[PDB]
């Protein structure tokens, strides 16, 4: 009732996928790095797949942005490194991929503001 | 080894001594609201958003500076801390302008997304609000101190990591507003942080005044090459 | 001061509305 | 409606109903185009005090559904999902068409 | 107008013969009427 | 409750079959279809006179685009992109930039007529009253390209209609 | 064994004829498929609510209502009274809208074209009803998933009870010129009969299965809003053909105008959409003054509420049958998974079954009873 | 609770509950799990081997017998090694009751055909097959329902672009309608709405 | 390990003994084809076009993907011989409206920045 | 307060115009240029500037409800005047 | 006896009693080659058990009708039907057996 073939999995053939949106392309497996202007962590905890840009032009009427490739908006949510990496290779995509950057734990002390011969002694408050 | 033990919802974790309610918080996933907290900044406590309950205590601490005490069962989601939150909030929206069509950090405010998540859908300030004159720092910033909630982080960020002592705040109460007492630029070459600190749109970056929304950027992570830092 | 004003059926309801197939048979053996 | 005595009993008679009692084209029993302003009452949280919204929180009461009999970890009478449905009555106004 | 017709009927426009640069004798369109009588004539008021 | 819409038994006394077969055979119903067709021959019609009547329409309606100003003459859009935001076709194109005088105002602003759903989405979601949709329903085109409209259009779409937009404006923002 | 292909609502159909007799009908559907439910996954809560007016065109405002109550049930929330009653008095007008187009689609098919005329005037004066409510005559996007946008304008329900105490002599008119017509019972009777059971397991709905003899509504068994609280009949055939459903159409448009009735009388005050400035935006006013109700306003219309995580399958009794939504939410702003369940998608799917062993002419009157839009049925 | 919030139903919790229990206990071979949500809606998780039975049992058995399909669909979620999940919506006019089945697959493993239990499902496999490429074993014809003749891909796929691949045109040269690769005039403008500052602490997940 | 569930073909004879059924079919239709939908292409040209789809697939060595494009292949067949195709359909496999792409460094290089 | 162009085309209030070497001007002959002839720069900078005896002033742009959201202006400084960020009316404080 | 029972294809059954104690007599014959332990025969031979007491003490058909809770015994009768088929079809499958594998490790989790 079981097979048991020994091959990676590939599914190129079957995602209907033209061929130079294959091989051409490079994927970046990452998480995304944290918006500076604020200081919410909720949108730095799932593993992003994302294509390389492609060029984009202005439309000679209206001055609009055009492009050419489909890939353009494509992007993938992941919960593990390994998840993404199983199933770019399986789709046949070259992957670039980025290990998650996370912040390290700090030494906090409030007295330290009050410091009597350290300079963590602050002018202001 | 000296880990202590607390607990975070019930949920036991093990921290090292000095460890704050709200680091303790953050080893569970859990992140405190916040305005005036800074990792990278010395600890301020004056926003008071960070209030939380401690299990068995008639009073809230302030999470940011707290340091943690053994068998402490921190309650995040507790009635007593989401009143909390509440009332500062309301607090620091009575006075605030209704700036958000013409404000740049339109999309990208903590003050938005934290009255959203944590404050209440409504007001009951009936009363006429404060304005006060802007100031000028030079060509990089953008400065509008009405919407200015008085966190201090710019303050903080200019005498410890710029090593720069000309901002601070002058008056008293109500009236105490964040400046330089003087017609005088800050001008740094870390200078520009100022605006990603900033919780709100007070300090802005000029050259980018009015371009762009938030939700529209497309975001590259990339490598700077105007010097050998990287 | 003044008070509530939005759509609303007027007191006492609106008259009946008639819903009831109404075929009749005009006469003839 | 501007029809003479005589063609309107024309058409009743071939309709076979009375056409003047419901006409299909309107008239001056509509409502005017021009209308007074409405005053559009407020809801039940407009209120000054005891409103916290905490209080008043429908997403934050949103749980992650109960779960019973997770594989991975006495008579017993049997059971059906919901009471058998009860059987519809005739309709005491016009039962037969 | 004509309130004795009935709804639809009871206002009408006839359209001057000649507009800013075209002879309108036989050529109207809806797109003449300015925007005050065009509020009046598609009954969105009472008030002309 | 349920009602039975064809649980009729026809009689089969002598009286009931002779009428059933004077009707099969001298065609009653099919006579009394014929009257009600002659009735309302003789009705008066419900056609309007277009285009020197035209159908009624509500303050509410939504028509053709346009960007209004302040009474001063300055316009209302602040360049806030909510508009753009909330479109649920993308139809919304804004670029923006301060002005020569430090206001916030745009320099374009496109909406496209062709992907446009008329769902006035953008006239609810603007927190002035920049863009509404206006009266207008007539503005058909010869060409495609005449129906992507720029910034310039739009200011003339309002300074055009203004008048009738402000009376519906003031009509209905009670409601709103 | 002749093979036809009829190709282009908008349908292809490709049969196999042994002589009259049809051996094989055989629906290809796909020229309406616009890919809705992957756009969605594009769209906010919000931004997606307009698709559904366009997918069963004939009465969107139903469409709204189901999407408003899966994403209410999502969100854990409930419309105010007000909104729920005119949810209702305006699910009975596109009931009798839906019923009206397909009544008359299906005679003017069948070669009777007159009721078509005589009832679309009162489908215009139902489109002013809609314009007026919402600025829009048939795409109106009205009913939100907090309520309804706006509220009625201060005349409006004079003038729908002006309109609809003149209805049934329409639909006396109707009948006069069809039930008793031998022709039509000829075109009607005894065509595309359904056992009960098969219509159970071929996955019928609505008045599908009402003709049949199957005591089923929605709005009786599982009501929403306040369908609880108004009193109808369920029209109920006996010989599950064509002339049974067009007599059951006809007895639900005559229903729809008792519970219409029962809404004027009984429609509450108060606010109309849920006073939570999270999840349905503020007034204009209180946007203008208020910073809270400034920055709800802005989020609300730039990013969209959040809905909790979680999946939903939420149908109500559309006028075509079971209309429903397979709802998953991933808690953001924007939906996981929309799939969109049509009555009409399983009724075109039983056309086979039903047109076995007649004439060609009778495909025409089974699909005219199956009542199908072709929005829907491609999605 | 005050008005703004849904009121909650704990008999119907209780009754969908006890059914659950009383259905995994009957077919222990095939029921993996058994959920009730918040809004009382009763799903149950099965192995991809027990399709058939289990559905036959929902339809046949005198406590159960949900005899009407209101749906069957999938969904794509491609973090997971099985990708699709296949859902089944019955309804029970007898006790007025409606459950939920699910199932998985992933791209070459087919699902066996519920025609013979419903016939309501011959449309609805085939329009997986069109949109998620999921073989169905067994239909009586499996084919494209919805997308144009030749078409390449499966576009209800997460990883499938919203535009496609293709667009179609009027060449005069050849006289006819040709495919070519898409070229937008204006790109889809990619929005990114999701914010930080989590919405919900209920739905918290582990740190790991 | 590694043991999967069958879809048709337990290994790969089976599945190339699919692969030349199917082969045999679309050889034997393509003179009709031609006929029926008035292409203006030889039966030659036409067969050419069969053994490059064919021979694109020709690195598969998973029988479960194997037997899945005779599937795909064996509904085309079917979209073919049913006339349920147009002649644009039939027409699209040969891209005649397509600018061929220069394959060389030099020419992409010029034409722009896509690789 | 439409200006010209070197070439012969209007200037916009937005401050475009095709170059002399431009292609894209062809679209407009037999044809016209769509411009606004209001430039709302110069019309606002037509309006008075308003004298208040008081610190802080509010405005909402006038009409109520109609206009835009209610903001507050501090007039302190005596070098410039109070400008609207919504609608750029200007107000002052009465110097001497 | 009444006529047309109201469901298109289902006919009015005359001698009802008979029917439905052949067909629970059946049911249970098929429910005992099940292994005793199996919760669906102990469940379906309890359901069984009190359908078939309650049409053996019940001569009446309305009243029947009424204390079944199925109502129209003809579809009372195809239910039954139903159950026989389902029990030998049971019988054949035996999904008493513990579960055939676990799914995967995260196969059920959402979000994500
Ligand atoms: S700082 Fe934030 S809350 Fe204040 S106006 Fe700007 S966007 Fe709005
Ligand atoms: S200007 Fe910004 S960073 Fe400085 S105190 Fe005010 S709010 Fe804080
Ligand atoms: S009406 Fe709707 S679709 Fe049209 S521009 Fe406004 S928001 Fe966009
Ligand atoms: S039109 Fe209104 S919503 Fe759109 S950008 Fe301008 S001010 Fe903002
Ligand atoms: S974050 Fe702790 S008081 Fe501000
Ligand atoms: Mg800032
Ligand atoms: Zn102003």
């Amino acid at each position: 009732q079981l097979i048991a073939v020994d091959e990676k999995l590939d599914i190129t053939t079957l995602t209907g996928v033209p061929e130079e949106h294959i091989k051409t392309r490079k994927v970046r497996i990452f998480v995304p790095a944290r918006n500076n202007m604020q200081s919410g962590v909720n949108n730095t905890k799932k593993w992003k797949m994302e294509f390389d840009t492609r060029e984009r032009w202005e439309n000679p009427l209206m001055g609009w942005s055009s492009t050419a490739d489909p890939l353009s908006n494509l992007v993938l949510t992941f919960s593990t490194k390994e998840d993404a990496v199983a199933f770019a290779e399986k789709n046949g995509w070259s992957f670039d991929v980025e290990e998650r950057k996370v912040p390290k734990p700090k030494s906090k002390s409030y007295g330290a503001n009050f410091s009597w011969n350290k300079r963590t002694r602050v002018s202001t408050k | 080894s000296n880990l202590i033990e607390v607990f975070v919802d019930g949920q036991s974790v093990m921290v090292e001594p000095g460890t704050t309610v709200l680091q303790a918080c953050e080893k569970v996933g859990m992140q405190i609201p916040r305005f005036c907290y800074h990792e990278r900044l010395s600890v301020a406590g004056n926003c008071r958003m960070c209030l939380v309950e401690i299990e068995k205590a008639p009073k809230v601490v302030a999470a940011c500076a707290m340091p943690v005490m053994k068998g402490w069962n921190i309650l995040t989601n507790s009635e007593k801390s989401k009143k909390a939150r509440e009332g500062v909030m309301e607090f620091l929206l009575a006075n605030h302008p209704l700036d958000c069509p013409i404000c740049d950090q339109g999309g990208e405010c903590d003050l938005q997304d934290q009255s959203m998540m944590f404050g209440s859908d409504r007001s009951r300030f009936l009363e006429g609000k404060r304005a006060v004159e802007d100031k000028n720092i030079g060509p990089l910033v953008k400065t509008i101190m009405t919407r200015c909630i008085q966190c201090t982080r710019c303050i903080r960020f200019a005498s410890e990591i710029a090593g720069v002592d000309d901002l601070g705040t002058t008056g008293r109460g109500n009236d105490m507003q964040v400046g330089t007492y003087i017609e005088k630029m800050f001008m740094s070459e870390l200078s520009g942080n100022i605006i990603d600190i900033c919780p709100v749109g007070a300090l802005t970056s000029k050259p980018y005044a009015f371009t762009a929304r938030p939700w529209e950027t497309r975001k590259t992570e990339s490598i700077d090459v105007m010097d050998a830092v990287g | 001061a003044s008070k509530v004003k939005q759509d609303m059926p007027p007191p006492g309801g609106y008259g009946p509305i008639d819903y009831k197939r109404n075929l009749p048979r005009r006469g003839l053996s | 409606a501007s029809a003479t005595r005589v063609i309107q009993l024309l058409r009743n008679w071939a309709s076979g109903r009375d056409l003047q009692a419901k006409l299909q084209l309107r008239y001056q029993e509509i409502s005017k185009r021009t209308q007074p302003p409405p005053k559009l009452p407020v809801g039940p949280s407009h209120k000054l005090s005891n409103n916290y919204y905490c209080t008043r929180d429908g997403r934050r009461e949103a749980m992650p559904p109960s779960i019973v009999m997770s594989s991975q970890k006495t008579e017993k009478k049997a059971v059906t999902p919901a009471p058998p449905i009860k059987r519809w009555e005739l309709s005491k106004d016009q039962p037969y068409l | 107008e004509d309130n004795k017709q009935f709804f639809g009927r009871h206002r009408w426009v006839i359209y001057t013969t000649e507009m800013n640069g075209r002879d309108t004798f036989w050529d109207v369109d809806g797109s003449m009427v300015p925007p005050e009588w065009h509020r009046w004539l598609h009954c969105m008021t009472d008030d002309p | 409750t349920y009602k039975f819409v064809n649980m009729r038994e026809p009689s089969m006394d002598m009286k009931s079959v002779t009428d059933r077969a004077a009707q099969t055979l001298l065609w009653t119903e099919l006579v009394r279809g014929l009257g009600m067709t002659l009735s309302y021959l003789f009705r008066e019609p419900a056609t309007i006179n277009y285009p020197f009547e035209k159908g009624p329409l509500s303050p509410r309606f939504r028509g053709e685009h346009a960007l209004r100003r302040y009474p001063s003459g300055e316009e209302r859009c602040i360049a806030c992109k909510l508009c753009e935001a909330v479109c649920p076709a993308q139809a919304i194109t804004i670029e923006a930039e301060p002005r020569a005088d430090g206001s916030r105002r745009t320099t374009r602003y496109d909406i496209d007529m062709t992907k446009c759903i008329y769902c006035g989405f953008c006239q609810e979601a603007c927190p002035v009253d920049a863009i509404v949709e206006g009266p207008n329903f007539e503005f058909s085109t010869e060409t495609h390209e005449e129906l992507l409209y720029n910034k310039e259009k739009l200011l003339n779409n309002g300074d055009k209609w203004e008048a009738e937009i402000a009376a519906n404006i003031q009509a209905d923002y009670l409601y709103r | 064994n002749l093979t036809l292909n009829f190709g282009p609502g908008v349908l292809r159909l490709v049969m196999e004829l042994s002589g009259e007799m049809v051996r094989k009908c055989d629906p290809h559907i796909g020229l309406l498929h616009r890919g809705t439910e992957k756009l969605i996954e594009y769209k906010t809560y919000l931004q997606a609510l307009p698709y559904f007016d366009r997918l069963d065109y004939v009465s969107m405002m139903c469409n709204e209502q189901a999407y408003s109550l899966a994403v209410e049930k999502l969100l854990n929330i409930q419309p105010p009274p007000r909104a729920q009653w005119i949810r209702v008095l305006f699910g009975e007008i596109t009931r009798l809208l839906n019923h009206i187009m397909a009544v008359t689609t299906h005679a003017l098919d069948i070669g009777a074209m007159t009721p078509f005329f005589w009832m679309f005037e009162e489908r215009e004066k139902m489109f002013e009803f809609y314009e007026r409510v919402s600025g829009a005559r048939m795409h109106a996007a009205y009913i939100r998933p907090g309520g309804v946008h706006q509220d009625l304008p201060l005349g409006l329900l004079d003038d729908i009870y002006e309109f609809s105490k003149n209805f049934s002599f329409r639909i006396d008119e109707l009948e006069e010129m069809l039930t008793n017509n031998r022709i039509w019972r000829n075109r009607t009777v005894d065509i595309g009969v359904v056992t009960a059971e098969d219509a159970l397991n071929y996955g019928f709905s609505g008045v599908m299965l009402r003709g049949s003899g199957i005591q089923w509504d929605l709005r009786k068994t599982q009501p929403y809003d306040v369908y609880d609280q108004v009193e109808f009949d369920v029209p109920i055939g006996s010989r599950g053909d064509c002339y049974d459903r067009y007599l059951c159409r006809v007895e639900e448009m005559r229903q729809s105008l008792r519970i219409i009735s029962q809404c004027l009388n009984k429609m509450p005050p108060g606010e109309i959409k849920v006073d939570d400035a999270k999840v349905s935006p503020p007034k204009r006013a209180e946007m203008k003054t208020s910073m809270e109700s400034l920055i709800h306003h802005f989020k609300l219309y730039t990013e969209g509420y959040q809905v909790p995580p979680g999946a939903t399958y939420t149908a109500i009794e559309a006028p075509k049958g079971e209309f429903g939504v397979y709802l998953v939410s991933d808690g953001s702003s924007r939906p996981y998974r929309c799939k969109i369940k049509a009555p009409g998608f399983a009724h075109l799917a039983g056309l086979d079954k039903m047109s076995k062993g007649h004439m060609l002419a009778d495909v025409v009157a089974i699909i005219g009873t199956q009542d199908i839009v072709f929005g829907e049925v491609d999605r | 609770t005050r008005p703004t919030i849904r009121p909650r139903n704990d008999v119907v919790h209780k009754q969908l509950s006890a059914f659950g229990q009383y259905v995994a206990e009957i077919l222990p071979k095939y029921v993996q799990q058994v959920q009730v949500s918040c809004f009382n809606e009763l799903e149950i998780f099965i192995h991809p081997d027990g399709v058939i039975p289990v559905l036959t049992f929902l339809r046949d058995h005198t406590n159960a017998q949900f005899k009407s399909l209101a749906d069957l669909t999938a969904v794509d979620v491609p973090t997971r090694q099985n990708r699709f999940e296949i859902v089944y919506n019955l309804l029970s006019l007898r006790f007025n009751s409606r459950i939920r089945v699910k199932t998985y697959t992933d791209e070459l493993t087919p699902i066996e055909s519920s025609v013979t239990v419903y016939k309501a499902a011959n449309w609805y496999e085939r329009e997986i097959w069109d949109m998620f490429g999921v073989f169905f074993a067994n239909h009586p014809d499996l084919r494209r329902i919805l997308t144009d003749y030749g078409f390449e891909g499966h576009p209800f796929r997460k990883d499938f672009p919203l535009s496609g691949y293709v667009e179609l045109r009027y060449d005069d040269e050849v006289k006819r309608v040709v495919a070519e690769p898409v070229e937008l005039a204006q790109e889809f403008r990619k929005f990114d709405l999701n914010s930080p500052w989590e919405a919900f602490p209920a739905y918290r997940q582990p740190p790991e | 390990g590694t043991s999967v569930k069958p879809i048709f073909s337990r290994d790969m004879n089976e599945a190339k003994r699919r692969v030349r059924e199917l082969y045999r079919a679309w050889y034997r239709e393509v003179p009709n084809t031609v006929h029926l939908f008035q292409l203006d292409i030889s039966v030659k040209q036409g067969r050419d076009k069969v053994r490059e789809m064919f021979m694109k697939n020709a690195h598969v060595t998973d029988p479960r993907v194997v037997d899945l494009l005779v599937i795909k292949g064996k509904m085309e067949l079917e979209e073919t011989i049913n006339v349920w195709k147009q002649r644009t359909h039939i027409m699209r496999f040969f891209h005649e409206t397509e600018a061929p792409r220069p394959t060389d460094f030099l020419s992409k290089f010029y034409v722009g920045h896509d690789p | 307060g439409v200006r010209t162009s070197p070439t012969g085309e209007k200037v916009t209030h937005t401050g475009q115009a095709y170059d002399d070497g431009d292609y894209r001007r062809v679209r407009f002959s037999d044809r016209q240029k769509e411009v606004n002839e209001n430039f709302a720069i110069d019309l606002i900078a037509e309006q008075p500037v308003s004298e208040v005896g008081s610190r802080v002033i509010s405005c909402d742009g006038g009409g109520g409800a109609l206009g835009h959201p209610r903001v507050y202006i501090n007039l302190d400084k005596e070098t410039k005047t109070g400008t609207c960020g919504y609608c750029g009316l200007q107000f002052r404080q009465p110097h001497h | 006896l009444k006529k047309t029972t109201g469901l298109v294809g289902l006919a009015v059954c005359e001698t009802p009693h008979e029917r439905l104690k052949i067909l629970y007599t059946k049911i249970l014959d098929v429910l005992g080659q099940i292994p005793k332990n199996a919760a669906y025969r102990k469940y379906t031979e309890q359901i069984t058990n009190e359908k078939l007491g309650m049409v053996k003490a019940e001569p009446d058909v309305k009243k029947l009708e009424e204390q079944l809770q199925g109502g129209q015994i003809e579809e009372v009768i195809l239910q039954a039907e139903n159950e026989l088929s389902l029990a030998r079809k049971m019988l054949r499958w035996k999904p008493w057996e513990p579960l055939v594998e676990e799914p995967p490790a995260n196969q059920w989790k959402w979000p994500i």
